């Protein structure tokens, strides 16, 4: 059922095999980079915190600090011109192989599917294209970032890389099946409506009959039955998918909780300084988490090569009237609105213990106070984990479950006005569809506007208070940081040209596959284009996270050393400001159109009241 | 175990300098600042200041600022202390102590070295003079020390009395006591051995 | 600069008893933050070694014998049952005002006093100086010697270019 590793790519050319081979080296580089920012981001912070140290201690009785700090910041900007490169030479040289092989298949296939099956030949090229392209890059850059990760660690700190070996099997086994729940949920969506899509399907094909014999009330209860399946089914997948995403909440401020408990622990025993703590915790968290997230890679990696089989084979023989039709789940929509205010006030409360318990290390204390203090911060790590689980559980389950009683209620009633009356794919697709997006102008919208205010005006507020020079700066680049993350996650989702190709394909010869090769030029040419397009924006966003580090770092230098602010609250200004930005983008990445939910409600509307 | 093995005793002339070290040894050295304490006899510990062994930043007591220098090798491990222009106040034993970086004050200063003994001296190499209760007075030698011993080690009762300086020149006596006797003295730096015989 | 003060220069002791070694700062060493950073070391040619830190914290290793007290400007350390691996110099230290150290504090063996073995010698005339001895007892210049180890009384020579004892 599967072909041969080897036998996967053998359309490749000279030129693709060094596309493959460049390909995985820029990934190594690019996959080698975290690290080695935080490498570079634990001797900054340890700097920064011998010079408070001295300055708490001469009181009473920050010199070199910037020129320090401007060597940091060239290591900085090296390390994000070095990933800039090699992020733009990985995505587009996998991108050109894919394509380039792509295309050869697809021509050699309806080549061979003629000397002598529509779905072989566009949806199974398809399957092999997701498999053979970007996800090997991202397998090889997650590889690299893992070993990368836990060299940096051993080779910093070996006995606090155990305490978190001893954590990292969960910590993948985390990431990968949130990464695996990430991939399948669309397909899930569209597999719980399958048994009652056939039923619309065979009924709408079949109107005259049903009209003719009065079957109206007897087709709406089958259809009925099997919409309880599906929201049943549909109530099951929002409880199990997001207890399992808030599972891996708690465990990741779990291991923020334990990891800095036995941190500092190290440090006031003297044996660690904090930045080496921090190295070695963000070097070892991250690439355990990179570990599972590159699992959706070799799951697509062996659907390709089943896809291959087939192939080679045969080759080779108003928003307030949307919002008041959901208005009935009005408690749901108080509870879920409740927990995305506390969960996205999850990223500031995350800077404050951050910065506080790395700036318990930038001032001297007395060894009882300081351990008190650490103690506290560990355990407010934790309490951060539980409230995120529940939060984050909660909000989950009560939109997804106002949401399935509105796509149920939908289609029943645009079922019902449709008996009580065009082709059957375009009611199919209402049905299907249509009646499926209108959550998404009221649930969706909700949840992630609520959850992006109180994630980045609490932090941008808060932000304003402590360090207002500091916040100025960053805000300059808080729009580029949050469209980074929207571009990762849309990078690692891997998110209709070949349409036109299609009716060549359909209704069939040596001229009928000419004129099918004619008709791929111009998709050919456009996704060669995509591939140079979006791996220099892939490139330009991830780089300038890179950057950001260095600017942060090097005006908050310039502020603490003239006495304008602390390194605690230049360190909560970056956390709250930076990274409420990055999720920022991660939470809108999951907001579907609102204009085309609009569009669908309006038609569904148009369907019910008609 | 934590070790801060200083070097050894010096002797050194008027208006030069020398340079002690703390070669530290057990734990993770750039963590802690190492500290300099001046003890000259008789007296109480004075502080002298303190080298951050992280970046090398110094701070010095008033008293001292110029007339010492910090410096530390981070790669050895090891911090060094160099006077200039020595006079005859600096005669005095160094040591180096640890204190973490994290704590600042609030917290002592757990372990030490062992002490560098330092003589500053201008005389230059001289043999002593030699001169019931008997006593042998080995007057205005340099430098120390001198070996007494009476009929060879044959013999209790002894009571070699601590050097003291009369002029940069080191003198001692002894004193042996028996009821009703050879005197070897012996200077290594002047190689001399002089067995004196009391006679009454 | 905190001036720190010893208050027995020297103190004699008997194995097997007690010793109370006081300590009193010319300022109050209570830091605004609660604490009070005395601390106690012990020296031997060998390295001080830290016995009691912050008044009365013992150090890790140091027996159950050495105990701290004190309040500000008046600390105490008390050893309950003097062995014979403690007599040394007992200083203190603080760290409240920053560092200054205590003058110290030696311990003796206790014996029943005794006399100088007075004895006058005249220029050996090889030459001239004159040299008294005040043996084993309980432009001029003096030499000590340390306690003896065995009968644990003490030597004087001064040489000059009485004996006033109790
Ligand atoms: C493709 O899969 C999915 C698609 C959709 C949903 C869930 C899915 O999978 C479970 C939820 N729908 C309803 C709207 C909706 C409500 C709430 C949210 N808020 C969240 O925080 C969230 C919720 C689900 C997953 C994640 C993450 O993975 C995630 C990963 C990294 C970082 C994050 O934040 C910092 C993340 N945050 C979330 C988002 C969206 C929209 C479409
Ligand atoms: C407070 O400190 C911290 C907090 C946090 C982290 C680290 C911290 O400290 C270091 C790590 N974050 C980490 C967030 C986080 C999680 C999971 C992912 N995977 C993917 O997107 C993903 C991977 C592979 C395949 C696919 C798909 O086929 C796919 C298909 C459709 C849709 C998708 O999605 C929109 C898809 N997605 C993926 C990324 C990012 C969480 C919060
Ligand atoms: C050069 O820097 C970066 C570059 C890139 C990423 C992250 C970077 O920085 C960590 C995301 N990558 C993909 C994997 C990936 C995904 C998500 C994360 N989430 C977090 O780490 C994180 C989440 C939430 C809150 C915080 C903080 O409050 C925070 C505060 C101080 C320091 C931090 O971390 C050094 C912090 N972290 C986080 C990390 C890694 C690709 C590009």
């Amino acid at each position: 059922p599967t072909v041969s590793v080897f036998s996967m790519f053998r359309y490749s050319n000279w030129l693709d095999k060094l596309y493959m081979v460049v390909g995985t080296l820029a990934a190594i580089i690019h996959g080698a980079g975290l690290p080695l920012m935080m490498l570079v981001f634990g001797e900054m912070t340890d700097i920064f915190a011998n010079a408070g140290n001295l300055e708490d201690l001469m009181s009473n009785i920050f010199m070199n600090l910037e020129e320090d700090m401007t060597r940091y910041a060239y290591y900085y900007s090296g390390i994000g011109a070095g990933v800039l490169v090699a992020a733009y030479i990985q995505v587009s040289f996998w991108c050109l192989a894919a394509g380039r092989q792509i295309h050869k298949i697809r021509k050699q296939f309806f080549h061979a599917i003629m000397r002598q099956l529509n779905t072989r030949l566009t949806d199974d090229v398809s399957k092999i294209n997701e498999g053979i392209g970007d996800k090997i890059g991202m397998f090889f850059q997650s590889m690299a970032t893992f070993f990368t990760g836990f060299i940096v660690g051993f080779t910093r700190g070996w006995k606090l890389t155990l305490v978190i070996l001893a954590i990292s099997p969960v910590l993948g086994l985390s990431a990968a099946v949130w990464a695996k729940i990430l991939s399948s949920f669309t397909d899930k969506e569209l597999l719980a409506y399958a048994k009652a899509g056939a039923v619309a399907e065979e009924v709408l094909a079949a109107i005259r009959t049903v009209i003719a014999f009065g079957g109206q009330k007897k087709e709406l209860e089958r259809y009925n039955k099997n919409l309880e399946e599906a929201k049943r089914i549909g109530i099951k997948k929002a409880i199990t998918a997001n207890i399992s995403i808030g599972a891996a909440f708690l465990l990741i401020y779990a291991s923020y909780a334990l990891a800095f408990w036995y941190g500092t622990t190290l440090v006031l025993s003297g044996e660690y300084s904090i930045g080496q703590v921090l190295t070695v915790f963000f070097s070892v968290l991250i690439g355990a988490f990179s570990v599972g997230q590159a699992s959706p890679s070799i799951e697509a990696f062996a659907n390709a090569r089943g896809a291959a089989y087939e192939i080679f084979k045969i080759i080779d023989n108003s928003f307030w009237r949307i919002m008041k039709l959901n208005l009935t789940e009005w408690p749901y929509f108080v509870v879920g609105v409740f927990c995305a205010i506390i969960n996205g006030g999850l990223q500031p409360a995350f800077a404050i213990i951050f910065s506080k318990i790395i700036g318990v290390f930038t001032r001297i204390d007395d060894p009882e106070t300081k351990r008190q203090n650490s103690n506290l911060f560990s355990l407010l790590f934790l309490a951060l984990g539980i409230i995120s689980f529940i939060t984050f559980f909660l909000q989950g389950f009560t939109f997804g479950k106002a949401g399935e009683i509105l796509t149920k209620r939908l289609r029943y009633m645009v079922f019902r006005s449709m008996l009580r009356q065009n082709t059957t794919g375009a009611l199919t697709t209402r049905l299907a569809n249509d009646a499926a997006q209108v959550k998404g102008a009221i649930g969706s919208r909700l949840a992630v506007i609520t959850q992006n205010i109180a994630n980045l005006g609490t932090g941008i507020i808060i932000s304003f208070i402590y360090g207002w020079q500091l916040t100025l700066l960053l805000l300059a680049i808080v729009p580029i940081i949050a469209i980074a993350g929207v571009v990762e996650m849309k990078m690692l989702s891997g998110q209709k040209e070949l349409e036109g190709s299609g009716k060549i394909a359909t209704e069939a010869e040596q001229k009928f596959e000419h004129m099918y090769a004619q008709s791929l030029q111009v998709p050919y040419r456009n996704s060669l284009r995509k591939a140079h397009i979006f791996g220099i924006t892939f490139s330009f966003t991830q780089a300038m996270m890179y950057f950001s580090y260095a600017g942060c770092f090097r005006f908050g230098a310039y502020l603490v050393a003239h006495k304008l602010m602390s390194f605690e609250d230049v360190l909560l200004v970056f956390s709250a400001v930076v990274f409420g930005a990055m999720a920022v983008g991660q939470v809108s990445s999951f907001a579907p159109d609102y204009a085309k939910a609009k569009i669908s409600a309006a038609h569904i509307i148009m369907i019910i009241e008609k | 175990e934590v070790q801060l093995q200083e070097s050894g005793p010096e002797l050194v002339k008027t208006g030069a300098s020398v340079k002690i070290s703390c070669k530290a040894s057990g734990y993770s050295f750039s963590n802690y600042y190492i500290h300099w304490v001046k003890q000259s006899h008789g007296k109480s510990l004075e502080w002298i200041g303190f080298i951050s062994c992280y970046n090398g930043a110094t701070f010095y007591n008033q008293k001292f600022k110029g007339k010492a220098t910090f410096t530390v090798d981070n790669s050895s491990s090891t911090a060094y202390m160099k006077f200039n222009s020595l006079t005859f106040e600096d005669s005095a034993v160094y040591y180096c102590a640890r204190l973490p970086i994290q704590f600042g004050n609030f917290y002592p200063m757990d372990y030490w070295g062992q002490g560098t003994t330092v003589t500053v001296s201008s005389a230059k190499t001289t043999a002593p003079s030699v001169y019931v209760t008997l006593g042998c007075l080995v007057k205005g030698y340099f430098p120390e020390p001198v070996t007494l011993t009476w009929n060879s080690g044959s013999l209790s009762g002894v009571h070699t009395f601590p050097a003291v300086l009369q002029s940069d020149l080191y003198t001692l006596s002894s004193s042996v006591t028996v009821t009703s006797i050879t005197c070897n003295v012996a200077h290594p730096a002047s190689s001399t051995k002089v067995d004196k015989k009391i006679e009454p | 600069q905190v001036v720190m003060t010893q208050s027995p220069l020297s103190l004699p002791v008997s194995l097997g008893d007690q010793a109370s070694i006081s300590c009193r700062s010319s300022q109050s060493l209570l830091h605004s933050n609660g604490n009070t950073y005395l601390h106690w070391y012990l020296q031997k040619g060998q390295s001080p070694k830290l016995l009691i830190y912050k008044v009365s914290n013992r150090f890790s290793g140091v027996p159950d014998r050495f105990s701290g007290s004190g309040s500000g400007t008046d600390f105490t350390l008390k050893i309950s049952r003097v062995e014979a691996e403690d007599l040394g110099v007992y200083f203190c230290s603080q760290s409240t005002h920053i560092w200054t150290f205590g003058g110290g504090t030696k311990l003796d063996i206790k014996r029943a006093d005794a006399a100088p073995t007075v004895s006058i010698f005249p220029p050996s005339s090889e030459q001239l100086s004159v040299v008294c001895f005040l043996n084993n007892f309980y432009g001029v210049l003096n030499s000590w010697t340390d306690q003896d180890s065995k009968d644990s009384t003490y030597s004087m020579s001064s040489t000059l270019t009485e004996a006033t004892h109790k």
